[PDB]
């Protein structure tokens, strides 16, 4: 399935079937955060998925073509984490997302905390664009979750 | 063997639940892309 929108990415090598991310199809590339497939092939009913760009620093991988997702948080207005936890049906949250402040510019994060199953989660901004992923941040001293809007190029 | 299957559309939802609070942290981010607190 080509058919843009938010998939689930299952394994079946664990226990039974188990959810290990999320990811975003678009202009028939599929979008995801590397710690999810580590660049592994994927399988989409019969045809199969081959990686074709991915940097582990930027936690980010893209099939069947170049990164496709543009779109970036305007700083000012709110955004909605499209949450996909395993089992569970994909719910759009709302929130004003902080800063993460690095040496190379500031970046978007959002502080929502959701399962393992949910990194690739797309972040989406008012005009429904893809401004990151969700999977990827730290965890601040009171013990709460808070993710980078991670984008590529 | 990993493989996808579809959740649903990528669409803004006008009366969808608000949460989640704004903070601005100092962070370093590892070659191995690990986030770490800086201060």
């Amino acid at each position: 399935e080509t058919t843009d929108g938010v998939y689930r990415v299952m394994t079946r090598r664990l226990l039974g079937s188990t959810q290990v991310g999320v990811g975003v199809m678009q202009e028939g590339v599929f979008h995801t955060m590397w710690h999810v497939t580590k660049g592994a092939a994927l399988r989409s009913g019969e045809g199969r998925l081959d990686p074709y760009w991915g940097d582990v620093k930027q936690d980010l991988v893209s099939y069947c073509g170049p990164w496709k997702l543009d779109a970036a948080w305007d700083g000012l207005s709110e955004v909605q984490l499209l949450a996909v936890p395993p089992g569970e049906r994909a719910k759009n949250i709302q929130t004003l997302p902080g800063i993460f402040k690095t040496k190379d510019g500031d970046i978007g994060a959002v502080a929502l905390d959701y399962p393992a199953g949910t990194s690739g989660s797309p972040i989406l901004d008012k005009c429904g664009r893809v401004i990151g992923l969700y999977g990827n941040g730290v965890v601040i001293k009171n013990g709460s979750y808070v993710s980078a809007i991670t984008q590529g190029k | 063997d990993m493989y996808i299957e579809r959740a649903g559309d990528i669409t803004w939802e006008k009366d969808a639940e608000v949460t989640g609070n704004s903070p601005r942290l100092d962070v370093a981010l590892d070659e191995s892309g690990d986030f770490s607190l800086v201060e």
